[PDB]
């Protein structure tokens, strides 16, 4: 009962389907098959971000199916003597067909697959000529199936992604909000849990986490749940009272905590430093937090009505004014308060002296943001990288020039564009490229003007909130005698 | 009998410098 | 049954050549000596993968009652100390001991690199081995390799492996070939034109036609597995002799599969159309009759005798079109499409740019007719003299392959080359010359009927209220562009979504489709936030570069 | 320890590492320290030789794969952890990442009771003046 | 040119050398705004590659005796950037000058264009020429 099933993987239903075809349905109804002369497919590459289930479905398939099964890792199969890699790849491949109508898996075949044309060791491009001639040539294959699982298919020799070789690539992708709640009921099915857990709230809340990411929130749950009752009863080795081992009870409260420690596995490197705020330690400039909220939760939340409408959300913002006006506290109560998730960078931050690396290095952030989106990414100091493209003839071999170009395609090209929020701030708005400030790339061009006598009043009010003050204290007269002060003053 | 070695030593890079024209 | 030379398609001339070179001197020996010719030594093939090498080995060995021999390149070796050098003489000592055999030779260039340029000791043996004794009757090796440039020069000269076959992609009436070979013990009900499916069908190579094929066939069997409630208790009776593919199947698996070739930089499916990109009329004509005239009817230019133009550069403000042209072509245009963003290929290492450079153009040549959509040039292809900044010299090393690349570009394969740059006047002059980027198209600002043109294009699949003037908001908007008109449209959406929003909070409030459509005083408070996208500056520097 | 499986035969470090976790697999419930794993745990993308790839491969393959451990704990040390593989950066490979970092005041104090238990002190010293003094001290 | 340290050298080494072997040959080096780079440009540089390339070039031309009889032709668009060691007289002497088409030569240019057109028998070149007068070969 505990090995994995087909019922033990969700979210992914078209792709599960397409290898439940593939796997089964030339072993269930080969008749079917044989009516039409046609063959089906005989080679299957998975492909797709690390943590998202390959080799889950990998197990899943082997436990399964009835047929013969043999599996190869990666590395495993070099050996040091010279003519004995090839070896064991003829000997696995007799071994899998000489036995019975069979399925090879061949685990990270990025380390077996190079791109035998950038490689230089002789070993390896013989490996993957050998790997070549088996899988396909003379007698090809007489009912043996090949699954591959890789990471960054773009490393594989073009021989390979051949029909014949590896006919269907299917790409096992990032859940939606359905697929993280069938996720959640299955890891959650044999779970003690409280009434009062609702999953759904869950699934909706977590926001780019894929498959294993999922298992981390609930094991964690879990832990909190277990340091909530284990200072109840503590150190008794030989035995363990049944009132605490059982009423356990992993509560919607451990869930919380859980979820607020725990960030999307793919944005493990960027994570920001907790730098706590909240709406209520902005004073002043409602009018705008009404608008950025808005912009920022209706797409994450109201889904549906934009579909109803058929039209795209705007994905920009900027803010321009004197320094000090509250521009960097908006965008941390931004990350603090917003669900979505928060990339904080710096201006001058992704430069770096190599060519190329630059340019690089924003694609990465970027490939970072559209993988966990909804995501909003915020660009301190905006002039910073972003300059007017004057050629920069005395600079760095126009280096300034080629990392405006690659921002401008990266946030409008040859792109899905699912949620990507950007937000500037810029206290010199005039060295900005006009390329920038056009719709599609930074919609809203939001001033943040100096504050009034009644902003002045709620920034002290605003400021003073977690002081011990004096009863007869009138803020007001601060107020009316500040004119052209602003929050920093 | 013998045996296949293997060696990846190094490559070469290239770097990006500024300028000031007076 | 064995594949026969039947099996074969696409290839006349070459296959012609094959059986030439290997059935008469194997057939007739005492002919050749009479004429006073020896039959060569060996023949080597060569070309793309997935074009039918292994498959011309098989059909030669199947045709020929002669005795075969295939040693697998890297079956060749051993552990044992010099035993694969053994190995590869007893191969040879058995094939011309038995009998006037021959002899296949797959993946050679495993067993067959450059001798210099390495580093083991063994692989030197067998190669010298082999060359050796090869080049030492009644008997002819067959090499197949998919890299040719990878294998000791010393292989290639005469009296060893002398005779070369280009096996090269098929053409329209080879891939048709292709298509009936596949077809043939395959239910094709009664509706169906393989000559339509080779016309549209442009870069597939050999086995890719296959792997249309048996999509298709996919296809059909997902209609009919539970259409029908089909029992998988136990097989169904009369459904199974009632599969037939129809079109649909065809231009479904089309819909879906590349060519193995552009597997690797196959672009995400981005929806538009042509009555999507309002106005610009002339301008998406133009570019359609240019783009069809070379694939669909060639032979009006070869009777004019002059070559078609490969190129075109769209220039502009920002927010005006022309990624929104190339999207549009790279949906509709029934031709290949790679997309490349400007520091895309860039590296730190030295020469490797230059090496995606001349990969992706490799790329574009193999699977023709391609066009590959070079957005903002500003990044690989500015003003040489003006980057004074010498990064060690990698901008003007990429300019120059980028130039080797498309003006050593001849007629045949049609590689057509669209740039899209904002900033005319940083793109170098080499670059803007007759040969290489000849045609300049200019996407002016809107006009009056193409801003309504725009708009109508824009909220075209969005509930309105009826009565609705769009002409209204065309007039008294004279600077705008296509992005600020998208603004003011999302503007309105954001406000409609905000309504309908606050009445469903109420109508829950008070429980316990307020808005269809768009409402005329959401347009009205969306146009209070409206600026123009592009200054008056930057339309006196186009307005310049236009008239110079 | 981190570069100890290192080898200049071809297709050995794998062979090392394989033989190490069929070794702490065989006998007991174990753990498995590796010491400075940067060295052999690159982002797969940055480095060109392939050694480095294919020990990177066989690590990933061995933390988790079908069959995957049974009651065994691999424990990491590292002084940069962004320049490590980001398919170890997971759940199931490395569930967590502890955030050994520079003590406070009261973690300085404790360090001093530590280390001077053994020596033989003055009457005359105390330690909240010195664990005060004391800022930016690593331990 | 190539990323290894030595291989570039050697692939313009083999080049001349089966230039030489094929005597007599016509080595054509086109834009050599690439080859020939403006010695030591700047300090920041990929690795004084550039610099390789251009000495391996100058020791391998300088070798050209009476015998074996080759001939480099060169061909850019930008005369600028052309290293003044390559250009120096005694080892590439000969400038030709290529200037723009006149009239007559642009009708000429154009009878040479239209030889393989199925041209309207009532129609005449002479008109465009005399019109299009700063238009060059490519237009
Ligand atoms: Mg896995
Ligand atoms: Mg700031
Ligand atoms: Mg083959
Ligand atoms: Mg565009």
């Amino acid at each position: 009962m505990n090995e994995v099933g087909y019922d033990d993987i969700g979210g992914c239903r078209k792709q599960m389907a397409q290898i439940r075809e593939m796997v089964e349905l030339p072993l269930r109804h080969p008749q079917l098959f044989k009516a039409i002369g046609i063959k089906p497919p005989r080679g299957v590459l998975m492909y797709g971000p690390p943590g998202t289930g390959k080799t889950l479905m990998a197990r899943a398939v082997a436990n399964e199916t009835g047929a013969f099964f043999f599996l190869i890792n990666g590395p495993e199969v070099m050996s040091k003597m010279a003519g004995e890699s090839e070896s064991n790849l003829r000997k696995a491949f007799e071994e899998a067909e000489k036995n019975a109508p069979a399925i090879i898996f061949i685990d990270e075949i990025d380390s077996i697959a190079p791109k035998r044309d950038k490689t230089n060791g002789e070993v390896e491009r013989r490996v993957v000529s050998q790997l070549l001639t088996l899988m396909d040539g003379m007698k090809a294959r007489s009912n043996v199936v090949v699954i591959a699982a890789t990471n960054r298919p773009n490393s594989i020799d073009p021989a390979l992604r051949r029909f014949g070789r590896f006919d269907r690539e299917v790409d096992i992708g990032i859940p939606d909000a359905t697929g993280r709640l069938e996720v959640l009921r299955i890891h959650t099915k044999n779970m003690k849990l409280a009434d009062d857990v609702d999953l759904e709230a869950l699934a909706a809340e977590t926001h780019g986490y894929v498959g294993a990411d999922i298992a981390s929130l609930c094991s964690e749950a879990a832990m909190q749940q277990i340091r909530e009752k284990m200072d109840l009863i503590d150190l008794d080795e030989d035995e363990i009272d049944a009132e605490v081992l059982d009423s356990l009870g992993v509560t919607m409260d451990n869930f919380r905590f859980a979820l607020g420690n725990s960030n999307p596995s793919a944005l493990r490197e960027t994570v920001v430093e907790s730098v706590n705020v909240t709406w209520d330690d902005v004073g002043g400039l409602d009018e705008i937090k009404e608008e950025l909220k808005e912009t920022v939760e209706y797409p994450v939340l109201h889904p549906d009505q934009y579909t109803k409408f058929g039209l795209s959300p705007s994905k920009g913002v900027l803010f321009y004014g004197p320094p000090g006006t509250g521009k960097t506290l908006l965008a941390k109560a931004v990350a603090t308060e917003v669900s979505a998730n928060f990339i904080s960078v710096k201006g001058p931050e992704l430069l770096s002296m190599w060519y190329g690396e630059s340019e690089s290095n924003i694609r990465d952030i970027f490939d970072k943001a559209r993988a966990a989106a909804p995501t909003v990414v915020f660009l301190d100091e905006l002039d910073s990288i972003a300059k007017a493209r004057g050629g920069s003839l005395g600079d760095a071999g126009g280096a300034s020039d080629r990392v405006v170009n690659q921002l401008l395609t990266e946030m409008d090209g040859m792109n899905a564009k699912k949620n990507v929020f950007v937000i500037g701030a810029t206290n010199r708005p005039d060295q900005i490229d006009p390329a920038i400030l056009r719709p599609g790339r930074l919609d809203q061009l939001i001033y943040v003007p100096l504050p009034d006598e009644n902003a002045r009043l709620s920034i002290l009010n605003a400021q003073l909130r977690k002081t011990p003050l004096e009863p007869g204290l009138e803020l007001t007269a601060i107020a009316k005698a500040t004119q052209g002060f602003s929050g920093a003053d | 009998a013998a045996a296949a070695a293997a060696a990846a030593a190094a490559a070469a890079a290239v770097a990006v410098a500024v300028a000031v024209a007076a | 049954n064995e594949v026969g030379y039947d099996d074969i398609g696409g290839c006349r001339k070459q296959m012609a050549q094959i059986r030439e070179m290997v059935e008469l001197p194997l057939r007739h020996p005492q002919l050749f000596k009479a004429i006073g010719i020896k039959p060569p030594r060996g023949v080597l093939m060569y070309g793309p993968p997935g074009t039918g090498k292994t498959l011309m080995a098989r059909a030669v060995a199947n045709e020929t009652g002669a005795f075969f021999f295939l040693i697998n390149g890297p079956e060749v070796m051993s552990k044992m100390a010099g035993e694969s050098e053994s190995n590869l003489r007893k191969a040879f000592e058995e094939a011309e001991k038995n009998a006037p055999a021959i002899i296949f030779i797959d993946e050679i260039d495993s067993i067959a690199p450059k001798r210099d340029k390495t580093n083991g000791e063994v692989e030197r043996r067998v190669v010298s081995q082999l060359l050796t004794l090869m080049d030492g009757s009644n008997v002819v090796v067959i090499a197949a390799t998919n890299r040719p440039n990878s294998i000791d020069p010393a292989l290639r000269r005469f009296g060893r492996f002398d005779r070369e076959v280009d096996i090269g992609i098929p053409d329209a009436t080879g891939r048709l070939e292709v298509l009936r070979i596949h077809t043939k013990n395959m239910k094709l009900a009664d509706d169906v034109d393989l000559e339509a499916l080779a016309a549209e069908t442009h870069g597939y190579v050999g086995a890719d036609i296959a792997s249309l094929c048996s999509e298709a066939a996919m296809q059909q069997i997902r209609e009919k597995m539970d259409l029908i409630d089909l029992d998988e208790d136990e097989i169904d009776a009369e459904v199974l002799d009632s599969l037939g593919v129809t079109m649909d199947n065809f231009r479904f698996a089309l819909g879906n599969s590349n060519p193995s070739a552009l597997r690797e930089t196959v672009v995400e499916s981005v929806n538009v159309t042509w009555d999507d990109v309002g106005g610009l009329d002339e301008i998406k004509e133009e570019l359609k009759e240019t783009v069809e005239y070379p694939v669909l009817h060639p032979d009006q230019y070869t009777k004019f005798g002059l070559s078609p133009s490969k190129g075109v550069l769209f220039y502009g403000p920002p927010g005006t079109g022309k990624t929104l042209l190339a999207k549009a072509v790279a949906t509709e245009v029934s031709a290949n499409f790679i997309s490349v963003k400007g520091p895309e290929l860039l590296s730190m290492w030295y020469g490797e740019s230059e090496s995606n450079i001349r990969d992706i153009f490799d790329k574009a040549r193999a699977a023709a007719p391609t066009v590959v959509f070079l957005d903002e040039l500003d990044s690989i292809a500015k003003a040489r003299g003006g980057s004074l900044g010498d990064a060690g010299g990698a901008s003007d090393r990429v300019v120059n392959q980028l130039l080797t690349e498309m003006d050593g570009m001849n007629a045949k394969k049609n590689v057509f080359v669209i740039g899209a740059t904002n900033r005319p006047d940083q793109i170098d002059p080499a670059i803007l010359r007759p040969g290489r980027l000849d045609q300049l198209i200019y996407v002016p600002l809107p006009d009056e009927n193409a801003r309504l043109s725009i708009l109508n294009a824009q909220l075209r699949k969005t509930p309105l209220e009826p009565g609705l003037e769009l002409t209204a908001i065309a007039k008294a908007t004279q600077g705008f562009s296509g992005a600020d008109l998208l603004y003011i449209v999302q503007r309105a959406a954001k406000y409609a979504i905000k309504d309908s929003i606050e009445a469903h909070r109420q109508h829950e409030a008070e429980k316990e489709d307020p808005v269809p459509y768009i409402t005329k005083e959401h347009f009205a408070e969306a146009m209070k936030t409206a600026k123009r996208s592009v200054s008056d500056a930057e339309l006196r520097r186009y307005e310049a570069y236009s008239q110079q």
